[PDB]
């Protein structure tokens, strides 16, 4: 609001660890593949499964509430298997939002209730608006927007994306405390 | 009241309600939303559902006119049927061979014959059979297109029961 | 020296390419999306104030020169297409908005139905241009446009676009998905113009002269009881994914009809050429008559230039035309390119002309000392 | 820049055209003291990419080839960057089920060689209008 970012109270319910903040209330089902190496927030009712995943998380990552990150399965002839995905530093996963995508690039705002489709690229500073549908096995350029139910360039991003989002999570996860 | 059946990997970790009727080879992904409200939720084999999938049996909810005598309306689900991430779905017969993609509603009677599709994040409540081997695509539009062949997903279905275990 | 862009700015669609090619590379609607509106705003717009319909051109440009064209706007020539009797500020502004912001080498305004003419190789024809806004013919005779002979009727996709939203809101039976499988009549008020366009070119199409002679008397219904042919079957049209409107069979065939009806005046797209040729010089009638172009989008319709030299040869008949326009023999020239891109066309062959192009065209140092772009009106 | 609302405070520009626009859009320019916008600015074509396959094609090279990519496609129907998919090669798209088979054209022995556009019907009447023309305005 006006630039500034507005405070969310968390409850005391909540796995603080290592800088990492995961809500109880989201299930994570597969702990042991799934890493979180920076201090990451999962906010409440969100899914990251671990059907033979890999599932990397940036320094300051942002999944907001009912929102699911899924690794898609890989349809090879010499064998079907789900592709390990790698979420980028600086990633901001928008709210009720399903994630079927490999390999997701640094310092993105993936939009709210979006569906990205099945071994999905996203390269480093772009954007995805939200009520928007990427299909499967599409890629998204640098400094570009994606929107419509096609999921097609809709435009370009300001130049100052590399340095005015790390602004934005790292406030948000300094904004974001407990009641 | 719980008719489990062995070969099918439905996950205990899933939710279940009401009178259900597992299938023979089912692979239920965990939170998929199954209740048998009126009638039982009828399932064919490699019916695999993932993620969340609100499949209700509730036509006394949705209208509640105290009609059709007994009104069982028992939800019938077709073979190799793919249930995608986040779709809604309240079909009484349900055909085998077809896809719904992820966030996609379909309708309180909406009939689904085989090779058809569903558009990703697209809702139709409207009640109408769908052709042989159509797929719709866009939320903003229908824009229904006649596929060639009917699309198969049975080896992916066959690889999750190495994964499933230990999870 | 560089292969010369090629812009021709219309209400509805806009040509752009490069020189020396078999057609326009993108062809796409008029129109820029501003953050706010919810619908895009058209980027021609006549009788506006100059200061916005130059940030709508600046912006439309750019769009052309980035998105669709992938080249420098300073390093090569323009070739701007623009019909005759083009609003004065409106070609002012645009030539304003090349030279001032995006500082072009030389733009050339060349005449819409002077190029048409060129794609054809013959040196003297007649040219009628059936566009959104004005359905306008110009006599063109051995590379002199014919002012004095000049017509135009607003029987265009805009005159038609409304003609079609009306006829579908008197018969609307549409399918919402809510208890609607019944007949609902105008459940909205008024239809987007984008659905309207997409009806006009999917559904309708143009009748016979014999069939269509009848559904003017039909409609009409001149104390006869019934006296239409046979129409085509009801075509059923999704709006905006649930809403199933089932467009008349009568409407796919009478929407056209507004065009080609006398409507007492005896003015239609028909006459108009007879009402030019008419007041052409006495020499040039025959050759004229002989060498016959149909340009424009809306002469794509099905059917539309079989309809058109029928009604016309009928209108000859007719005793206002008998007498100077008898025994003339009318044939219809078919050009490379589609209807809709003759237009271009002629603007990328005299592109191809570094030599002529450089000479005719207005330079940059010309515009920046006197301020004044060369009209067809006094200097 | 658009989860924070950027689009509300702005920045105000000297020269001709004055213009408000947010700080994340304005640049700044060094030579000279004055900040300037992307409108009032001058903008320039460095280089040519394909969003799907991407490779940083020569501004000759696209020239030749229309600016498009000659491996990569996008749909006709709906529009979206193809996949080929094998059984020996057929071209399709994830969001719309259409096919390359549906139009009816032929499956190619090579991925990515095989696949071609058809020549311009008017492309001959084209070249005899050029050279006429030529030798006529010289
Ligand atoms: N291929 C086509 N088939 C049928 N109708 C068309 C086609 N292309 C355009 N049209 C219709 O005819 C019109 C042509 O207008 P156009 O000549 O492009 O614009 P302008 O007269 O402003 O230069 C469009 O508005 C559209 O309604
Ligand atoms: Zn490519
Ligand atoms: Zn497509």
């Amino acid at each position: 609001m006006e630039l500034g970012e507005l405070l969310y109270n968390k409850s005391e319910y909540i796995e603080t660890a290592s800088g990492n903040k995961v809500s109880r209330q989201s299930v994570l089902c597969g702990s042991q593949n799934i890493v979180l190496n920076g201090k990451t927030i999962v906010m409440n009712d969100c899914i990251i499964r671990g059907d033979l995943a890999n599932v990397r998380v940036g320094r300051h990552c942002v999944v907001k509430s009912r929102s699911v990150i899924r690794p898609p399965f890989k349809k090879f002839s010499k064998g079907v298997a789900f592709f390990p995905l790698h979420i980028g530093d600086h990633v901001f996963i928008e709210e009720d939002c399903v994630v079927n995508a490999a390999q997701i690039g640094s310092y993105v705002h993936v939009g709210k209730n979006c569906v990205i489709g099945r071994r999905c690229v996203l390269k480093d500073c772009c954007k995805i608006l939200d009520n928007t549908v990427l299909p499967p096995e599409t890629v998204v350029p640098p400094f570009t927007v994606f929107s419509g139910c096609p999921g097609l360039f809709s435009g370009e991003l300001p130049e100052c994306t590399q340095e005015l989002m790390i602004d934005v999570t790292k406030s948000y996860y300094q904004k974001f405390l407990p009641l | 009241s719980v008719k489990i059946a062995p070969g099918a990997v439905v996950c205990v970790e899933s939710e279940i309600r009401g009178d259900v009727t597992i299938g023979p080879r089912t692979v239920i992904h965990p939170k998929a939303r199954i209740i048998a409200e009126a009638g039982p939720i009828v399932i064919g084999e490699g019916n695999l559902i993932e993620e969340q999938a609100l499949i209700i049996n509730a036509h006394p909810d949705n209208i509640t006119p105290d009609a059709e005598d007994s009104e069982p309306k028992p939800m019938i689900i077709g073979t190799n049927n793919v249930f995608e991430v986040g779709c809604y779905s309240q079909a009484m017969k349900m055909g085998d061979n077809n896809v719904i993609e992820s966030k996609a509603y379909v309708g309180r009677n909406v009939i689904l014959t085989s090779g058809c599709i569903i558009g990703a994040c697209c809702n139709l409540n409207t009640f109408e059979v769908i052709p042989e081997n159509t797929v719709i695509y866009g939320a903003d539009c229908l824009r229904r297109v006649q596929t060639e062949r009917p699309q198969p997903q049975t080896l992916q279905l066959d690889f999750l029961m190495k994964i499933l275990p230990n999870y | 020296e560089k292969t010369a862009v090629v812009i021709d700015l219309g209400e509805a669609f806009t040509k752009c390419g490069f020189a020396g090619e078999t057609g326009p590379r993108c062809i796409i609607p008029s129109v820029i999306k501003k953050a706010g509106m919810p619908k895009p705003i058209k980027v021609v717009q006549y009788n506006i104030n100059t200061e916005e319909l130059y940030s709508y051109l600046k912006e439309f440009i750019h769009i052309l020169y980035f998105r669709h064209l992938l080249v420098n706007p300073r390093d090569r020539r323009v070739v701007v297409i623009e019909s005759v009797l083009c609003p004065s500020h409106f070609r002012e502004t645009l030539t304003r908005v090349l030279f001032k912001y995006f500082e072009v080498p030389s733009v050339l305004l060349a005449p819409s139905h002077l190029m048409a003419l060129l794609t054809l190789g013959i040196n003297s024809a007649m040219v009628l241009d059936c566009g959104y806004r004005e359905s306008l013919v110009l006599p063109i005779y051995e590379g002199i446009p014919v002012l004095n002979c000049w017509g135009a009727l607003p029987l265009g996709g805009k005159a038609l676009h409304k003609e079609l939203e009306t006829q579908l809101l008197e018969q609307c039976t549409v399918d919402t998905g809510a208890a609607k499988e019944q007949s609902l009549p105008s459940v909205m008020g008024s239809i987007p113009e984008g659905v309207l366009e997409d009806i006009k070119v999917r559904t309708c199409f143009v009748s016979d002269l014999t069939r269509g002679l009848k559904i003017q008397a039909a409609k009409f219904n001149i104390d006869g009881n019934t006296e239409r042919p046979s129409p085509p079957p009801n075509v059923d049209y999704p709006l905006d994914g649930e809403k199933i409107l089932h467009v008349l069979g009568s409407i796919r065939d009478s929407v056209v009809e507004i065009l080609f009806e006398q409507d007492n005046e005896e003015k239609s797209v028909a006459t108009l050429i007879l009402d030019s040729l008419m007041q052409c010089p006495i020499d040039t009638r025959k050759q004229l008559a002989e060498n016959l172009v149909i340009i424009g989008g809306t002469s794509m319709l099905p059917g539309f230039l079989h309809r058109l030299l029928a009604e016309i040869r009928y209108l000859v008949e007719k005793p206002k035309y008998k007498k100077t326009l008898g025994t003339k023999t009318f044939r219809i020239h078919t050009p490379p390119a589609k209807a809709n891109c003759v237009a271009w066309l002629g603007g990328a062959i005299f592109g191809a002309l570094q030599d002529i192009l450089g000479s005719r065209s207005v330079s940059k140092e010309y515009y920046n000392q006197t301020g004044r772009i060369p009209d067809w009106c006094s200097l | 820049a658009s989860l924070l609302q950027s689009e509300r405070v702005l920045y105000l520009v000297q020269g001709e055209k004055k213009v408000r626009a947010p700080l994340s859009q304005l640049y700044f320019c060094r030579y000279c003291s004055e900040l300037r916008s992307l409108e009032c600015v001058s903008h320039e074509v460095d280089s040519h990419y394909c969003p799907s396959c991407l490779e940083n094609m020569p501004s000759a090279e696209a020239k030749l080839k229309k600016n498009r990519c000659a491996n990569c496609f996008d749909c006709p129907g709906c529009m979206h960057t193809l996949s080929t998919r094998a059984t020996a090669y057929y071209l399709a798209c994830g969001f719309c089920r259409w096919t390359s088979r549906d139009v009816g054209m032929a499956d190619k022995s090579v991925a990515s060689g095989g696949w071609q556009e058809p020549d311009h019907p008017h492309t001959q009447r084209m070249n005899k209008l050029i050279e006429y023309y030529q030798q006529l305005a010289q």
